């Protein structure tokens, strides 16, 4: 009994379920889960729901966004040939501009769908909950940006189109390249994983809960994981189902939570997150005594069902499979929070141009600071949107090379720099003759040549 | 599958590498392959990259590098007249080379002053004047099954990888129909299979029964412009051994059947290189791999939910998608130093499916239904005895049956086969005597089998559409169409995801146009020379106009392109979202359900190590490797584990008597120690050890050892 | 499949033969088994239910990689397979394969049931998260069910009172699957986008502060505490809610 | 109410017996379901007759050819299936076929015991030539619908007693649809636009009839039956 | 197994007619580990006899022979 | 119901192992004892065992 | 312990080894 | 054959007439849409009776309250709709209702005539207190569709003659489904598992009947009619 008016699809049913779970058996849930998948289907059907190259809308300013980027390059090379500015240089941006546009597109499109689709597929399935991702829906209509060459050189001219337009060859090749690389990889890291586990399990094979007695009262602290003001993990979860070495003490603005040995169920978490606590100490089998194993009590809930482990179970090998697996899918924004621009605090970001040179231009190093975390770029002194002072480098897709056009490459956003060499190939067949600089000789900074 | 298996080329091999000893960057698209090795093309398994096939146009110089055909563009403009340019055996022509996809001004001139070009292994914005070389076409670097994709240009690569391959595995059918929208490029492909039969020379057919075309050894105008000009040695004019035969149903390296009905009429006029009868799956003399049926895209509940396909019943009811398969079965008799062992009609213990569908030598008549346990050929064996339990002597006594003496290894159809018998092929001293040293007869026997489609069959499109049948619906339940024409597959709509194979809608659509227009249409990847998608306003265009040539109207709806209403059979309504619809060309795939099905209560064990004999043909068994056990002990109550480790694999006696013990009707007894332990002892022991597995019993604690 | 299910269960069945007595010796059975007598497809499946089975998609470190399952016969040759469990095993249906084993001791049955029975394991042992989760389209069913088509006019702003009334109306299309409409429900919403505070209470008479909310609509004061309780919800969502509901308690 | 007519019925030329069947009033949804319901049953279970088993006799089994005749056995049969043949005895009236010469062969050629009949000759069958024999006979039945070598002659008579599976169909295709009779005022109404194509061997109408029959049938004893 | 069935199947089925004689049935024959104990040795083995052996021998067989008796191994002829 | 019983059974008992096994052996006896009494083909001794341990015992 | 019991057949530190124990 | 059989009739209790209904067999083309076919019509067009128009008389129109009675007019009505009432006259069988005191009110209180009687009293109507005076009467009719006064009627009623729209339903819900029933050595077959819940005012069975009726009805004019 809680009627819930909400668009349910992915996640809505996820936590639902749990909810059920705790509050009712499994058995029930199951049978719930079922009945409802059953909905799922039949309605789906009933809706009837198809897709097509046409269904692959295009975000209109596809256009501007794009050929703008082009004329960018025009400037680029302008001075580039004209040796105000030059090759590692202007080129380390005839590159960036592309991938900035790439965001620009990333935006125009999603933004667009976000304000369209009266229950349209790209809103009934994609955007909401379905195989649709963004990633591939970007270049289901978006413009691919640079990508790379077999190895990790990002080839110059981006993969301008998407798959309506369909490529033309070259790309087509390029595209391939990638795909092959991806391939052979796969063919490898397959093993690599399996390999692991196999170790893991070996090393972590028999820490079996043997023993409730244990002893000790020490543990370990915890705290949300919080790279930058981005806080990765609501403390909350991270607490799940452990046991509280001592009493989680709210700002005494309240009194005493959870003494001790307190299998810490969620609810309890979510709240005592929101009593703002900051760490807490949790019988860490990293300590606690239990022979060649972890204290039954100092272990905590078994995520197999979000309830403390039973007994005589080799949590070790279990903790191995868990890790092991997903390892496999180690690949090695959306909800239009803004557009293709991201976490632009108040006004400013700093990089390098010598290997870019075409005037106001640049590739990339880091970013600094002043993190009001609201449209303006990076600084303090408040923007328009949400006004509370913060400070630190901020992931901003639109990064740098100034907008000679529509954006200097974004889709590597970074909130180890070794050398390489400037082709100065003969740009024509004639009487080469340098001057106004002539090569201050040496064997210090270059070496001996 | 041939072609592409001839013009395959490979890196491995003696002289080559090994998989291991060569790793990775030696598997990549060295940018010289361009034009010479279809990059799209590869097994995987490890072999990715190690096995490429040949671009379409490539070929090799007597040194054995690949001269690459091109076109000499003067003042950045190909004169076309040039019979291509068979040079560039290596990618370093070093030059302005144009990628054979160029908006080209009519009459030579290129058009855009931003024509790319490779150059020194680089692409490079170029201008039309200062350029040399253009590719002959924009679809040469690719190979068979890759440059054929209806709308390649529009897809992920790799997906198209898969595509290609699937294409190679499509079984052939009774009459695989030429698809609807095809890439042009194929007639040839067929033609050069050499699975068809080709106007050798010339002539105007005369006599053509279904086994040959005596337009050949007959002697009239066929055979006789098979008298027009009249070969060097060959039967220069007469009825010539241009008696091509033509062959029906021979087995394939995949047990598939092949055959070439006359196809041509009688009294008419053929010229060399034309084509006379058709191979397995080719059709108008051109390739035809699978068929084309009307498809819709919707999310049919459960069946089709995900990676699942529905199907009308008419599908295979019209005999579409059924194929042949036929079958080798040989068997042989052999002088035991007990004797021969034979082939009788006669065998003990017979009556129906035994001594019934059996010849005087216990063979079969050609052309006999058989079934799953019946006899192919019966032979016995000098078994004798010389080793028996008194209880057997008893049971004689009681019946005092002076038992017989002869094992009786008839040959029986195993199970899950059907199907007429085509043939036999006896082999003995007189019958060729092709047999091992000391064998007497060898018998082959060949049995064939229609097979309709049926749930459980990889079956996919030409675009990595790996899918499996799940339900078949009796035809009167599918959403049919506005014209009531029942559609009949129904894949999942949401497409071009990780597959990025949007290409396939394109053509569905298209098909449907030429399906309503009822007209095939060739095409080519990279519909360039057009600022816009080009392919996009074709296809619409065609549709568009497809309405009005029949005015059916619902043939095309600009609003919601090619979407249609649809009712649905079960009850009779469409829905809020019109669904696209198309015909589409699918294709069914060799590895068929039966090819992978197995079971084992128990059966033969191993030699050395007695654990069931698991190898795929013959009663094998599922191996439970460590990671598998890592799913058992990781769970709670793991008896199973245990036992699984033994009584169903090793305590030998354990095995049995369990078995028993259930037959009794009770539980089973406690296990013992598996074998392969005991084995390990042995080895180790056989290698400077003193293993004391041993107990420590008594209050006096007793140290022993054991077997 | 029927073909495999036999062999898996081979013996057990023959046993039952002999139990029913129909078969005397075994070879009797044996033979009869191949003859597929009625029993062969009649007895069997009495032998069978209850008798869990374990399925696995290729070697699987993960314990949940393989679970216990009730073998129901089926015709063709595949294994039927449920979508909700697909993620666990991580299966396509592009041609994967699985493998079956069967448990014997009876004890070993027990603990199939007891603790691998694919029902009861909902959630990742690596993380309390559930793992059964209706995943694709079935989501978007539910989505589409429960979405919020704009312009919703047919049966919009209508009124309902339990019974699943509105339902009926739905089959009579009195309203539209997507169509905001009041629904008498004394329970709790959650709406998303909480509104709790009022809006535009209707100060008129008895209990008539009577007060709105971006969703609710209600009767306290003199009237009582919540005599009125109409929810601003589309007629789908009600389904859904219902569907749970009843599956859940009753 | 339930008043019906036929806009146009070309049930004479066979193949497609195109025949719209305009209804008159119907009830809300009636046309759709009441249309539907037919459709289904129409398609689905009427009577038809058709070959099932064939007697080449030149021949073991399907994979023979036979001299002098252009078309490998199979397809012949395959051209069997579609010959079109009304009956009345509803039994196995075997017709022969023994042809020769140089020629084509037409459905009519079959020498069945009449009361059956080609529907419509000139269906192209085979193409004999030289010294052939086209030795043929084969069966008929009035089997239910699309018998897939299930309730037919299988794992039995085989000596040249090869058989096919087959359809039985009477009816090629069918649609319908529904429009507002413009009666909205008192109550919107409904006309059903059936239409149907049958193979030939049967008009529509009687097809209908037949169906209707069936239905009526069905419901008839469903009135508080229990 | 099949075999071992045989064993007992028999056993009882024999072991339901003249338990003493049943001994010789296993003595002069198998049902253990002799095929045999030559009537000679057997005659005296059980109780010293010459005119009480091949009589009860055939007697035993014909007894467990004929339908209802031999008709039990009729299917388990193993 | 048996399902919920099976749940309740081990939703409030000793080690989920500990249970089982004793469910098990029990049925073992439930099978050994009452050997093929009521056919039981449907209510497997294990099933019995469970219900008579998840409801009867409870 | 475990991993042997397996190698070896007998069952596990848990199971009856945890029940009877 | 093809006989239905009630299996889970709970019509006894007010509603939940719930009654599984099985059909010995079904043959091909039945249940999947013959089951269906019912369903539809069951739901859809039977007869029912129910209030339509109400006569408070304390009151102009819906937005009054009325003293002493807990529940604002509307919902009262709203609780009208669901009272449950079988007629047999279908005409203006107006029942009253006049009640005082402190209390609850139920359909029983309503002074409806012998016709449109209560099915099942105790549907809680409403709640009045302080000797509050009631003034109710209102109409009944029999009627098919769940039918909004928009099409129902707008007009003559113009003096405390407020009316509602309403359902007519007889039947709450229904399913069915289908099994393959073997006996396929003689064609796979089919049983339909209907089941149905009606509001109460009617068993199932007769419901069926009624339907069937209907169908048959339309199915009679379908045999060569045109």
């Amino acid at each position: 009994m809680i009627f819930r008016n909400r668009v349910v699809d992915k996640g809505q049913l996820r936590n639902l379920i749990s909810w059920a779970f705790t509050h009712y058996g499994t058995a029930r849930t199951a049978v719930m889960a079922d009945k409802l998948k059953d909905l799922g289907f039949r309605y789906a059907t009933r809706a009837g729901v198809s897709i097509s190259v046409d269904d692959l809308m295009v975000p209109p300013s596809k256009r501007s966004l794009l050929e703008a980027a082009e004329e960018e390059i025009r400037a680029t090379e302008v001075r580039y040939q004209r040796g105000e500015i030059t090759e590692v240089e202007r080129f380390q941006k005839v590159i960036d501009t592309w991938n900035g546009t790439s965001e620009a597109l990333k935006d125009e499109v999603v933004t667009h769908f976000k304000q369209t689709n009266p229950l349209n597929s790209v809103y009934m399935m994609a955007f909401s909950g379905a195989r649709g991702n963004i990633s591939q829906v970007r270049q289901l209509v978006g413009m691919r940006g640079l990508m790379a060459d077999p190895q990790g050189e990002i080839i110059d001219l981006p993969i301008k189109t998407n798959f309506r337009e369909g490529l033309t060859v070259t790309e087509y090749i390029i595209s391939s390249y990638g795909a092959r690389k991806g391939l052979v990889d796969t063919a490898l890291r397959t093993a690599d994983s399996g390999y692991l586990t196999r170790r893991l399990v070996d090393v972590s094979q028999d820490v079996i809960i043997r023993e409730i007695d244990c002893g000790t009262t020490r543990g370990i602290p915890v705290r949300p994981m919080t790279e930058g003001s981005k806080t990765l993990i609501k403390l909350s979860t991270r607490l799940l189902g452990r046991v509280v070495g001592e009493d989680v003490i709210h700002p005494k603005t309240k009194e005493v939570i959870a003494p001790r040995n307190t299998p810490i169920s969620d609810d309890l978490a979510k709240e005592i997150e929101k009593a703002g606590v900051a760490e807490v100490v949790v019988r860490s089998p990293l300590t606690c005594e239990a022979a060649r194993s972890v204290c039954q009590h100092c272990y905590g809930w078994s995520l197999a069902h979000a309830k403390m482990v039973d007994l005589g179970e080799a949590v070790g090998i279990i903790a191995a499979q868990s890790i092991g697996e997903p390892g496999t899918q180690l690949t090695m924004q959306q909800v239009r929070s803004k557009m293709d621009g991201t976490i632009k605090l108040p006004r400013k970001l700093r990089t390098r141009t010598h290997r870019t040179r075409h005037g106001e231009d640049a590739l990339f190093v880091e970013s600094n600071g002043i993190m009001i975390l609201e449209p303006r770029k990076e600084g303090s002194e408040t923007p328009a949107p949400q006004e509370i002072h913060v400070t630190q480098g901020s992931t901003i897709y639109i990064v740098d090379g100034q907008q000679v056009k529509k954006g200097q490459l974004l889709a590597e956003v970074a909130l180890n720099t070794e050398k390489a060499v400037k082709d100065v190939a003969s740009d024509l067949a004639g009487e080469v003759k340098f001057a106004e600089v002539v090569p201050e000789q040496k064997t210090d900074r270059q070496g001996n040549t | 599958a041939e072609l592409t298996h001839k013009r395959r080329l490979s890196a491995l091999g003696p002289g080559g590498l090994t998989r291991e000893r060569a790793g990775f960057a030696v598997r990549d698209i060295h940018p010289s392959h361009y034009g010479r090795i279809c990059p799209i093309e590869t097994p995987e398994g490890p072999n990715a990259g190690l096995i490429g096939s040949l671009a379409t146009h490539a070929r090799v110089n007597q040194y054995g590098f690949l001269e690459t055909p091109f076109r000499p563009v003067e003042n950045g403009r190909v004169r076309f007249d040039q019979p291509a340019a068979y040079m560039t055996a290596d990618e370093e022509d070093d030059l302005r080379v144009a990628p054979g996809d160029i908006p080209v001004d009519e009459n030579g001139y290129i058009i855009g002053p931003q024509v790319p070009v490779r150059y020194r292994q680089e692409f490079s914005t170029t201008t039309p004047e200062q350029v040399d070389y253009v590719a002959v076409s924009p679809v040469q670097i690719v190979s068979v099954a890759t440059s054929m994709i209806p709308f390649l240009e529009h897809d992920d690569a790799n997906r198209a990888l898969m595509g290609s391959n699937m294409q190679r595995q499509a079984v052939p059918l009774l009459k695989p129909e030429r698809p609807l929208v095809g890439t042009g490029l194929e007639a040839q492909g067929a033609r050069d299979s050499g699975m068809v039969i080709v106007s050798r020379t010339d002539g105007d057919v005369v006599y053509v029964d279904a086994t040959e075309i005596r337009v050949r050894v007959s002697g009239q105008l066929p055979t006789a412009s098979g008298k027009s000009t009249d070969n060097g040695q060959l039967t220069s004019q007469k009825g010539q051994e241009i008696r091509y035969t033509v062959s029906k149903y021979q087995r394939s390296n995949q047990d598939t059947c092949l055959n070439q009905k006359p196809l041509v009429r009688i009294g008419e006029r053929v010229v060399a290189g034309q084509v006379l009868a058709d191979g397995s799956s080719t059709e108008g003399g051109e390739l035809a791999l699978g068929q084309n049926i009307v498809v819709a895209y919707m999310p049919w509940e459960g069946y089709n939910y995900e990676d699942a396909i529905l199907i009308s019943e008419r599908l295979v009811q019209d005999d579409i998608y059924t194929s042949i398969h036929i079958e080798k079965y040989e068997i042989e008799a052999r002088q035991t130093k007990l004797g021969p062992e034979e082939i009788t009609r006669e065998i003990p213990n017979v009556g129906e499916d035994a001594l019934r569908q059996l010849d005087e030598q216990g063979i079969i008549r050609i052309g006999a239904w058989v079934e799953a346990g019946d006899i192919l050929v019966g032979k016995v064996t000098p078994k004798g005895e010389s080793d028996q339990p008194p209880e057997e002597k008893l049971l004689r006594a009681i019946f005092g049956e002076k038992a017989r003496d002869v094992r009786d290894n008839s040959l029986r159809v195993p199970n899950g086969e059907k199907g007429r018998v085509v043939d036999v092929r006896l082999f003995t001293r007189e019958q060729g005597d092709e047999l091992p040293p000391g064998a007497n007869m060898v018998v082959r026997v060949y049995v064939a089998q229609k097979r309709k489609i049926q749930v459980g069959d990889k079956m996919a499109g030409r675009h990595g559409n790996k899918g499996i049948i799940s339900r078949i619906l009796p035809i009167e339940d599918m959403p049919y169409l506005p014209d009531g024409s029942p559609v009949d597959i129904v894949l999942n709509p949401l497409g071009v995801p990780s597959r990025m194979n949007v290409g396939q809608v394109f053509e569905c659509l298209l098909g449907w146009a030429g399906h309503t227009l009822g007209v095939r249409f060739k095409i080519t990847p990279f519909d360039e020379m057009y600022g816009e998608e080009s392919s996009r306003r074709i296809v619409h265009g065609k549709l568009q106009e497809a309405r009005d040539e029949t005015g059916k109207d619902w043939v095309y709806n600009p609003d919601d392109p090619g979407k249609i209403m649809v009712y649905d059979g079960r009850t009779g309504e469409a829905f809020d979202r019109p669904v696209t619809i198309g015909v589409a060309y699918m294709l069914k795939l060799v590895h068929l359900v039966d090819d992978k099905i197995h079971a084992r209560s128990t059966g033969p064990y191993s030699l050395v190590t007695q654990q069931p004999l698991g190898g795929k043909a013959q009663q094998g068994g599922q191996r439970f490797g460590e990671m598998e056990v890592w799913a058992l002990e990781a769970f709670g109550a793991a008896y199973t584990l245990q036992e699984l480790l033994t009584v169903k694999s090793d305590d030998m006696q354990g095995r049995n008597e369990a078995l028993n013990a259930i037959v009794k009707g009770k539980a089973i007894p406690r296990p013992g120690t598996p074998e392969s332990f005991k084995v390990l002892m042995r080895e180790l022991q056989s290698l400077g050890l003193d293993i004391a597995v041993h107990k420590v019993e008594t209050q006096a604690d007793g140290s022993s050892l054991d077997v | 499949p029927r073909e495999m299910a036999i062999e898996l269960f081979q013996p057990f069945v023959i046993n039952r033969l002999i139990r029913s007595g129909m078969v005397n010796n075994i070879k009797a059975a044996k033979k009869l088994i191949s003859r597929n007598d009625p029993s062969v497809w009649d007895v069997l499946e009495e032998v069978i239910e209850g008798h869990p089975v374990m399925l696995n998609r290729a070697p699987t470190l993960h314990r949940l990689g393989i679970q216990a399952f009730e073998p129901i016969l089926v015709e063709g040759r595949a294994i039927q397979l449920h979508p909700l469990v697909c993620p666990a095993f991580n299966a396509d249906f592009d041609g994967d394969q699985m493998a079956v084993h069967v448990p014997l001791s009876l004890e070993s049955q027990a603990e199939a049931r007891l603790l691998m029975l694919a029902s009861n394991n909902i959630l990742s042992p690596a993380t309390g998260r559930p793992i059964i989760t209706p995943s694709q389209d079935m989501v978007l069913g539910a989505y589409y069910l429960t979405a919020e088509n704009p312009g919703a006019t047919k049966g919009a702003g209508k009124y309902f009172a339990s019974l699943d009334d509105v339902i009926m109306a739905f089959q009579q299309e009195q309203i539209d699957l997507h169509a905001y409409v009041y629904v008498r429900f004394d329970g709790d919403v959650e709406s998303d986008q909480p509104d709790t505070e009022p809006v535009k209470v209707t100060t008129n008479e008895d209990g008539s502060r009577t007060v709105l909310y971006k969703y609710r609509r209600v009767r306290e004061d003199a009237q009582g505490n919540v005599i009125s309780q109409y929810i601003y919800t589309t007629p789908g969502r009600v389904i859904y809610n219902k569907a749970i509901q009843e599956a859940l308690a009753s | 109410q339930f008043q019906i007519e036929c806009v146009e019925s070309n049930t004479e030329e066979s193949r497609n017996h195109y025949s719209k069947f305009i209804l008159e009033p119907l009830e809300r949804g009636q046309g759709t379901t009441v249309g539907n319901a037919l459709r289904r049953v129409l398609l689905s279970n009427l009577e038809g007759t058709a070959v099932t088993a064939v007697r080449i006799a030149g021949v073991s089994h399907e994979f023979a050819t036979v001299p002098g005749v252009r078309e490998d056995v199979l397809e012949i049969i395959m051209r069997m299936k579609e010959v079109i043949l009304k009956s009345y005895s509803s039994q196995a009236q075997i017709g022969r076929l023994l042809v020769n010469g140089p020629t084509t062969i037409t459905a009519s050629h079959f020498d069945l015991p009449s009361e059956v009949e080609v529907i419509d000759p000139t269906q192209y069958v085979a193409t004999i030539a030289e010294g052939g024999k086209l030795e043929m006979e084969f069966r008929i039945e009035r089997g239910k619908g699309y018998r897939t070598v299930e309730r037919g002659r299988e794992e039995a008579t085989s000596l040249d007693f090869l058989q096919i599976d087959s359809i039985f169909m009477p009816v090629r295709k069918v649609n319908y649809s529904v429009e507002e009779v413009r009666a909205d005022g008192s109550i919107p109404k409904d006309r059903l636009l059936l239409e149907v194509w049958t193979n030939g061997s049967i008009s529509p109408q009687e097809a209908l009839s037949s169906a209707a029959g069936i239905l009526v049938d069905l419901f008839n004893p469903l009135k508080d039956i229990s | 197994v099949s075999k071992n069935l045989l064993r007992e199947d028999l056993e009882k089925v024999l072991d339901s007619l003249s338990p003493r004689e049943r001994d010789v049935l296993r003595l002069r024959y198998g049902l253990d580990d002799g095929r045999m104990k030559t009537l000679e040795e057997i005659g005296q083995i059980f109780n010293v006899t010459r005119e009480r052996i091949r009589q009860i021998e055939a007697k035993a067989l014909r007894k467990l022979r004929h339908p209802n008796r031999n008709s039990v191994l009729k299917e388990y002829i193993r | 119901q048996i399902m919920h019983r099976a749940e309740d059974l081990i939703s409030a008992a000793s080690n989920r192992y500990r249970i089982t096994v004793q469910v098990a052996n029990r049925a073992k006896r439930r099978r050994y004892e009452e050997f093929e009494s009521a056919e039981d083909a449907m209510m497997k001794p294990v099933l019995r065992a469970i219900i008579e341990m998840s409801d009867e015992l409870t | 312990g475990l991993k042997e019991n397996v190698i070896i057949g007998r069952l596990i530190p848990a199971g009856t080894g945890y029940n009877t124990y």
